[PDB]
RNA sequence: CGGCCGGGAACUCAAAGGAGACUGCCAGUGAUAAACUGGAGGAAGGUGGGGAUGACGUCAAGUCAUCAUGGCCCUUACGACCAGGGCUACACACGUGCUACAAUGGCGCAUACAAAGAGAAGCGACCUCGCGAGAGCAAGCGGACCUCAUAAAGUGCGUCGUAGUCCGGAUUGGAGUCUGCAACUCGACUCCAUGAAGUCGGAAUCGCUAGUAAUCGUGGAUCAGAAUGCCACGGUGAAUACG
RNA sequence: AGAACCUUACCUGGUCUUGACAUCCACGGAAGUUUUCAGAGAUGAGAAUGUGCCUUCGGGAACCGUGAGACAGGUGCUGCA
């Protein structure tokens, strides 16, 4: 019912992001169903490096925003407390 | 790249946003087209009359602390050297070495 | 290297590898098909299988004895055309008996 | 030739990034022109306040920028409040090791050379220093104008054990340049601290 | 399950002497170019428990070739799940499965992943 | 153009047009908007196209009625 | 009629012959007068040969393209646009490059 | 008879934390050493594969034109503006790609198979109009769901048949569609017609040893629109490495 | 990692020059808005309207115009600084 989704960069800090929102989830109650990983957003280009001519210098950049998301399955007032201590309803 | 280039930038954006609203409903009197020919031919008077800048086709839309024309990304907003010394210097996050 | 053990034949995988221009491999499969067909005709003794006249060519390792007849097959065979999944294995029979 | 960057490159294996913010495609854009724009401010406007590091970071519509610095007691994010449309806070980290600090023995550096202090002896004194407070590698370099001659040269200065392509390694690089009566020099000062990850 | 460049392969074990179904249709219908047919059945003839038992597979991915390694690894996963003596005979002749030889990554001032472009003097 | 809706012609030229059927004599008509197309009140008129630097005069009839402005004027040269 | 007399070919491939209808006119035309578009000329009657000289002589044919190409072409030349001065000159129209490419509008590579 | 919903967390997938191969073991060779070969186990056996990772210095190599700056010069100016044009011009040569010189080929019909990425002052379901580029309507979606989005070579049937022929597509004409104030120098695409050169390339030269080259397609950045370029991904998939 | 005017740094004709852009002084006016004419546009002359937040109310603060001195501007030269 009410889905809550989260984003961060690095991989320990989603999962420490993932484990404080499924801590309180286990401590507000109402049956919160575990994370759920999905696959991150690869944003890749090419840059020239050098203002003049070099075509074999570009570099590789990569972009890991790790999206996740938990579920509850009905709102409550504990609920919306740990929620006040991106929302889908 | 020059102050004046930068300056005639801000002032096109500032024209186009000014001058966005009639140019919008002119465009939308053009692209409706189930009669009216007169009132066609008048919503291409007006947008003579209104003056070439302040437009999409004028927004170039360059670097912004480099006032670059060329090498723009229009998710960073600046250019090829600036984001590859910021990814250096490592003020933005993510950027690491892709390899796959 | 993978054979082919539909029939077995190493030989014939490698013959369907080199004609295998562009990496089209079931046309290829119909191509030694068709030539299969056209082979049964006579079929020899085992010479639907195997090629046995055909490896003392008039162009002359054992390996690259035969690399250097089946590059010689497939030259004079890809050489003219005229309903070539036939004429092929015409100039084949053509430079074996 | 032409190395890497060793933050550049080790962003994501010892030394984390600057700024840490999350947003869509036009909202990306113009947030790093925000925060570009007032680390340049804060710079030009503390150039002379030992600033070192400046880290940014926005959980929800609030900037949170932490200076990571020596000689806290100079200043006291009005500018910033004032610049930028959303709430802001500063912190400043008065960090230990003032020599084993990349920026501030770049600005020493380019304080000595417009000051006319020798090269060789700048260059001495840095490692000296940076030797003597208890680091493991130190590896200073300036380039352009060995003197003001008409003859560019680059001479740099090792001590102890400065490794580069060894991806755990605890190495800070920077650059600098200095604005001379002679044109620019750009200094580029490596620090190794430790081997861990 | 098994997976071959980019093609993954369920299989499920159903003893029904001669039922080769995949993705709801029969092997000829859905495959076929008379190779794949006999690349499937390479480990059906020798050591595989040809016939009493039959194995329901799916396939998501892949090409021709590929999803006919997938489903060998799956196949031979199947085996080495069911016993451990006919894996050992397996790998004792030439059937060592998991062949990893993915496609290359397309490489910087490159016209392909391994060809350089052409250059005079 | 896209061909389904109206010819563009500028309104700089329109009245200049007007002004020359009243008084004008179609003499010195010149243009500078050479991008807009041709409608049947340009009929054995004499308009001068500023193709390269200065304006050279052409006489346009009904001939070449739908037609583009830029043709009858070139800017291309020779040795 | 006269033009277009090939042998053991198919209706639309021969219906291109003539100077003005190729394939997919001459299968709109061969959809409009109701015949088979896998015939040959040699198993086809004379029967729709008749309707079908009078179904293409409906649109332009050899003698009348060609003057009306001639006509447009000299209609441009006399004209003196820029078109007419690069068919004139010998030079491509649509905005080719003349540095290096163009050969086949510009002629022999002799110089 | 749609995973459509109940049901399940078995399986894929997802992103995490770990593990798995480190000469670990046997035999032989080798100055027991280092090291090498063969073999078992093992998914991977000798840094498994790839990317990234660029030494002191060389070319006083390129950039004071992205930028930063010592000096010199303009300062009613080489500074700011405006419209048209040029950057796309054409006696000619060179370079990198693409399309072909067809029969493993072209075309007509039915039909099998993805990875990866992107999207809101946008993608666009679905319907209708149109031979068409596309137009009106418009739910869903800043997103594993909604959209781009129908992948093609392949398979099955048929058509010709070794010719510039039904290959190929340059050029040109008539008429349309899209974005854009605006498509002529100076965009792209489409309907029809015309369909040229080209029939396998000289001296010579370039890349490539693996599911790489070879062949076919898709996506993205750039951008109002405008790439055979570039950057990524996928389908089929060789021969040779005696030295 | 993209020329249609912009890009444009270039050429033909019209312009403004403490300047298009940053800062100082004294004076007038809040700012802003609709719209006409000459004109290819940059540019000049009008016709109405709005008149605030503070009031030391000879005025604060952004903003528009007038005059000068500093300066500014330069994709102009020198990578052999």
């Amino acid at each position: 019912r009410i889905r809550i989704r989260l984003k961060a960069f690095d991989h320990r800090l989603i999962d420490q992001a993932t484990a404080e929102i499924v801590e309180t989830a286990k401590r507000t109650g109402a049956q919160v169903r575990g994370p759920i990983p999905l696959p991150t957003r690869k944003e890749r280009f090419t840059v020239l490096i050098s203002p003049h001519v070099n075509k074999d210098a570009r570099d590789q950049y990569e972009i890991r925003t790790h999206l996740r998301l938990v579920d509850i399955v009905e709102p409550t007032e504990k609920t919306v407390d740990a929620l006040m201590r991106q929302i889908s309803l | 790249a020059k102050q004046s280039m930068k300056a005639r930038e801000v002032k096109r954006v500032a024209l186009a946003d000014k001058y966005f609203a009639k140019r919008a409903e002119l465009k939308a009197i053009i692209s409706d087209v189930n009669a009216s020919d007169e009132d066609r031919w008048n919503a291409v008077l007006k947008l003579q009359t209104l003056p070439r800048d302040s437009s999409p086709s004028r927004q170039r839309n360059r670097c912004r602390q480099t006032g670059r024309p060329h090498g723009f990304l229009r998710k960073f907003g600046l250019s090829r050297i600036k984001v590859r010394e910021a990814a250096m210097r490592g003020e933005i996050p993510g950027l690491k070495k892709a390899s796959w | 290297i993978l054979p082919d053990p539909k029939f077995g034949s190493e030989l014939l995988a490698k013959f369907v590898n080199i004609l295998m221009v562009d990496g089209k491999k079931s046309t290829a499969e119909s191509i030694v098909y068709s030539a299969l067909e056209t082979l049964a005709q006579r079929s020899g003794k085992s010479e639907l299988e195997a090629f046995e006249v055909a490896l003392e060519n008039v162009r002359p390792r054992p390996v690259r004895r035969n690399a250097l007849a089946m590059r010689w097959i497939v030259e004079a065979a890809r050489k003219r055309g005229d309903k070539s999944m036939a004429l092929r294995l015409a100039n084949e029979l053509s430079d074996a008996a | 030739g032409q190395k890497v960057h060793p933050n550049g490159i080790r962003l994501g294996i010892v030394k984390p990034w600057n700024s840490t913010w999350f947003a869509n495609t036009k909202e990306f854009a113009d947030n790093l022109d925000s925060d570009f724009k007032v680390r340049q401010y804060l710079t030009k406007e503390l150039a002379k306040a030992s600033v070192s590091r400046i880290v940014i970071e926005r959980p929800a519509k609030s900037i949170r920028v932490t200076i990571h610095t020596a000689r806290p007691g100079i200043v006291i994010r009005k500018v910033v409040a004032d610049i930028a449309g959303v709430p802001a806070q500063i912190n400043i980290a008065e960090v230990r090791k003032p020599e084993l600090d990349a920026k501030l023995v770049a600005d020493s550096i380019t304080s000595q050379l417009e000051r006319r202090v020798m090269f060789r002896r700048a260059m001495k004194r840095a490692v000296q220093n940076a030797m003597r407070l208890g680091a493991k590698g130190i590896k200073v370099e300036v380039s352009g104008r060995l003197g003001g001659a008409e003859i560019a040269r680059t001479e740099w200065y090792r001590e102890g054990r400065v490794p580069l392509h060894t991806l755990r390694a605890d190495i800070d690089y920077n650059t600098s340049e200095a604005h001379t009566t002679y044109g620019v020099i750009g200094v580029k000062v490596w620090i190794f601290k430790g081997e861990i990850l | 399950t098994g997976r071959r460049k980019s093609s993954a392969a369920r299989v499920f074990i159903k003893p029904g002497n001669g039922k080769i179904v995949i993705n709801q249709r029969s092997l000829e219908q859905y495959f076929g170019r008379e190779t794949a047919r006999m690349v499937v059945r390479q480990p059906l003839e020798l050591v595989d428990m040809v016939e009493k038992l039959d194995l329901y597979i799916t396939v998501k991915g892949g090409g021709i070739s590929g999803q006919a390694g997938a489903i060998r690894h799956g196949i031979t996963r199947a085996l080495m799940e069911y016993d451990e003596s006919l894996r050992s005979e397996l790998r004792k002749a030439g059937f060592v499965t998991r062949d990893a030889r993915q496609v290359e990554r397309k490489k910087v001032g490159l016209r392909k992943a391994r060809r350089r472009p052409q250059f005079s003097k | 153009r896209s061909l389904k809706k109206g010819p563009f012609i500028d309104l700089h030229l329109l009245k200049k047009v007007e002004k020359a059927v009243e008084s004008g004599d179609k003499k010195p008509l010149r243009t500078w908007s050479r991008r807009s197309t041709i409608f049947p009140n340009m009929i054995g008129l004499t308009i001068a196209v500023h193709n390269g630097r200065q304006h050279v005069p052409v006489f346009v009839t009904d001939e070449m009625v739908g037609h583009k402005l830029g043709e009858f004027a070139p800017t291309r040269t020779y040795r | 009629a006269g033009i277009n007399i090939p042998d053991h070919k198919h209706a639309v491939i021969a219906l291109t012959s003539i100077y003005g209808v190729g394939k997919t006119r001459s299968k709109a035309i061969l959809a409009a007068a109701g015949i088979a578009e896998d015939v040959k000329i040699s198993e086809l009657s004379e029967g729709q040969i008749d309707t079908l000289r009078d179904e293409v002589a409906k649109f332009v044919v050899e003698g009348d393209l060609r003057r009306e190409i001639s006509m447009s072409i000299k209609r441009l030349m006399d004209l003196g646009c820029y078109r007419g001065l690069r068919h004139r000159r010998g030079l491509p129209v649509r905005g080719q490059r003349t540095k290096t490419n163009a050969r086949t509008r510009k002629g022999p590579r002799k110089p």
